[PDB]
């Protein structure tokens, strides 16, 4: 019976909204998509649909398994798949491309701005493919799919796959039957009668757990919360002025990460963290233990000058509320009034996991002993000094 | 500072 | 076409949800605004269309047409085709009074949705309505009282004069063939369809559906478990929500912004920094804002000394400093200090930043960088330089 | 279509989808899909179809409700259901697993590969099963059902289960004599001739709103944006190369916050934020507010030196690009020159959500006033000074 | 500073 | 600084 009509529409359904999964894919499998890993703008995949086959199959496809045969392997269609058959026969995809530099894959090249899958028209009489466009319509609504920007094509070999030399609107062909008549006037045998399949997806359509259902534009992920009824979402957004995308999570009231980066200027940064710090009596180095960098990120470190004097030992500077400071030590050992400064130096080197930081405070000669940690015009790692440590990483 | 503070000077 | 039995059930899950929701797109559901107790809704749906198609619906969207409005049929859409056509639906509420939303009157009860059988042999009703309730399970909904109904007009809208259930007519043909001679052309024969959701719901692609509370969005990792998984959590006592990441090693962003205090900031971030010969102002690249934001920008001492141009202090482990230019040529001691000046003036994305040290006078030569009592942007200075942006 | 053809295949649908709906969950009536639960590489499910009804049943099944009858409870098939009827008869279905370590849930020990559905064939003559077959691929098409592959096979009992000694594609049954005739020879006493309906577990399985199906390994989440057809997303990878898992936004150019936390060093902390502040004239001490912290951390707090002078009072550092500043103060209240430094004290103390910040310039002794806000060798809360000051929260 | 600023001195 | 650091003085 001629219901076989839907069932043919069903099956160029079911076979487009595969090649649309394999299309949303960076990767397969844990390897990247093949299609990604080339530079070239365009690109035709043949009608036998061994590119969309596992490569794991008696016959051999071209979409990576993983390696260990015993895992889940994510697949698109049976191996014994053959979509070239009925009166909406496969005939290929065209897939075209822009150039991308992935963030995270270096292995792709390129991404995927529209593929177009087409079926050559093999019915008795070239005039009753609206007839059978009309089925493929009601079929992708039956999926999901919107049903909106079908158009009826000529198709040619071009240097590179084929290309549409003449095309006309699903709704052109069944309204307008000058234009109809027009069309079917260049069907000639060089080129090939097909519909041309381009799939978009409703809002209808089900998430799914390889991701290659994207949100739609300006839509919210969303949470059940606490608050009630209070739902606290986030959402990607982009703008035209400034050509810029944002994360937006602005509708929760605190993110809470454990390890953070970022970039500043194409640089990775892990944010500032700050110490308050002095030096411990008898003039030693001051020890502090360096953070644990994100992998590929190194150790950096900065001391800032907050309080000093010149009492050098003679000093408490432990409080960030009050500063004991009893004046610089004389010649006779004794405590003076404070004398007067020239220069002070903050030093860090990095050995091992630490921060080894050392200070010298540069005062007037001519007061300080000849020897000891306050000594000619030095006092040396001197506890009459405040300053704020800051850590990061970055590269 | 307290206001035992007090310095070497100049004059 | 052959999409009957697919649009039979999707206008009726829709039909549902709506029933479902006390409010749509931030406004009362307009159909709970009175307190009747039935009420039917007209057949060509222009009452489940938004208010911004061609012709006005009567569902709400939000004032703004930028954000997307939810919706349960498009504009142009006609449900009154096939074999099985709508009807209309026949909703019943119940007197509710509203904790916190003024303008419901009435809630829910039930609603039934007929579709009228237009095929030429009413025998098949029982197929066709087998189709119906296939597609209904496969959706995750329990039909609810499913029957075969024959209705005519009421004061309010239509009752149903005689009925058997579904299950019936496909089990006891005895009862089939009683209700189908019952079944005359004169009578409308329509299919009653009360859908309740009986299985779980899938997230959706135009963000319709929210995560459960407490759950967590998971994602497979070769690490194995509970560092792969992120939550939104409530605090009940500080009125707090949170993205939780804690169990993610390290949130990797590109550009970053947070609030604080009512103001927007990125992060700031810190360069060691110096002069170089020849008492020049310093010129620091501004970094990029995001946008919306300005470059901020602040510099304070590291070290210092009075040596002015005979220092190099580039190294942070390690300061050369040789002392204060005398007059007479010589390089003698360091003198005394007596302040340091920073300053910072953002010119065409370049932040130009000088300094001076002031130094007890009677030293330095007449002229020259280092000069009277003041060393020009020295290079006895090393300083850390703060960048953020914020509005 | 709205007429039932053949009312054997209709239900072999109907049965064959609550299969797929079944086998595509993790947790039915808010608890954990039994099959789940175990560890072997396959197991078989009877045919009288127990493991597929509801424990609240007469006779119980497998699948587990609620426990609470208020609730409406998912079903897949009535109680007294029984598909063992018609020309093709439920025989039961092979499961095979793979072993699985859910990123939440322990209960779940493995995840479903496949699925084959056994449905023996009971008409007169063997060679019809290709017509019966047919019924039940037409009818599965006109219900919307997606099987991934349909085969005529002959099985044998197993150790555990079965096992298909034989099996031939429905396209080769049917277009080829010569493979069908030879394969019915195979179908001795012992063996059941069945159609075979075979699910494919892929990365199609939907996403559950309560998050009890993971996303893939590197799977993208990923939103349309107003670009046209680019696409932004986000991902949870893990790199063993330092065995870590990245929340990966970097495809995105901004996430924006509202409030933000991240750790160092186990300890918590929100940014570092900072403001340029000089004392009001007169030495008057200095109020900053502390910021808002979250709740469980604490308020800190670091003034460090920007510019200064020992001009006292007789000084303005207000402005970001430059200052003035008019020397001492001298005995007799005029204006001198610049006197030298010994010291710089900036204390803060945190009191009811303001810090209170006060400085000290510490000069040259016998040039100062005897009294007043610059006397001694005191420059108390000095206008010849700008500070920054770092505020952060942290546990 | 500009160029006006002056100290004391040790000489 | 290193050791030979040294400055003027009021002394
Ligand atoms: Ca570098
Ligand atoms: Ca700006
Ligand atoms: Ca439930
Ligand atoms: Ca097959
Ligand atoms: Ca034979
Ligand atoms: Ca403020
Ligand atoms: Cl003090
Ligand atoms: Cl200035
Ligand atoms: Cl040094």
């Amino acid at each position: 019976e001629l219901m076989i009509k839907s069932s043919n529409a069903f099956d160029v359904i079911e076979l487009s909204s595969q090649i649309q999964r394999y299309a949303s894919l960076s990767k397969i499998n844990n390897r990247t998509n093949p299609i990604l890993k080339d530079n070239k703008a365009k690109e035709f995949k043949d009608a036998d649909l061994k590119w969309l086959k596992l490569e794991n199959c008696p016959t051999a496809g071209d979409v990576p398994t993983t390696g260990n045969n015993n895992d889940l392997q994510d697949q698109f269609i049976a191996c014994d798949a053959d979509y070239r058959k009925g009166d909406l026969s496969y005939f290929g995809s065209q897939f075209e491309f822009s150039t991308y530099v992935h963030p995270s894959n270096p292995e792709i090249q390129r991404q995927i701005k529209q593929v177009v899958s087409y079926f050559q028209y093999r019915g008795m009489e070239r005039a009753f493919i609206g007839d059978a466009a009309g089925y493929v319509i009601s079929e992708a609504k039956k999926k999901g799919f919107s049903a909106q920007d079908y158009r009826i094509v000529l198709i040619e070999p071009d240097r590179v796959g084929y290309f549409e030399s003449n095309a006309i609107s699903y709704e052109e062909f069944i309204e307008n039957p000058s234009a109809r008549e027009n069309f079917l006037l260049k069907a000639t045998k060089d080129r090939t009668l097909a519909l041309a399949v381009s799939l978009a997806q409703t809002g209808e359509i089900a998430m799914q757990r390889d991701g290659s259902v994207a949100f739609l534009e300006d839509s919210e992920l969303c949470w059940d919360t606490a608050a009630g009824s209070a739902k606290s979402c986030l959402s990607v957004r982009y703008d035209t002025v400034g050509n810029k995308t944002e994360l937006d999570l602005k509708q929760i009231d605190v993110v809470s990460a454990k390890g953070l980066s970022f970039e500043s200027d194409g640089k990775t940064k892990t944010p500032v963290v700050s110490t308050y710090e002095t030096f411990q009596d008898g003039g030693r180095a001051k020890t502090i233990n360096a953070i644990e960098c994100p992998t590929g990120l190194n150790n950096r470190f900065a001391a800032v000058v907050s309080s000093f004097s010149t009492a050098g030992q003679n000093a408490n500077f432990s409080s960030e509320s009050a500063k004991d400071s009893q004046g610089t030590t004389q010649k006779d050992g004794s405590k003076g009034p404070h004398a007067l400064l020239s220069g002070i130096s903050l030093n860090w080197t990095l050995t091992n996991k630490v921060w080894d930081v050392t200070a010298s405070i540069g005062i007037e000669s001519g007061i300080l002993p000849t020897s000891g940690i306050d000594s000619g015009s030095l006092l040396r790692n001197p506890k009459s000094l405040s300053f704020i440590a800051f850590q990061w990483c970055e590269n | 500072f307290n206001d035992n503070y007090s310095s070497t000077s100049t004059v």
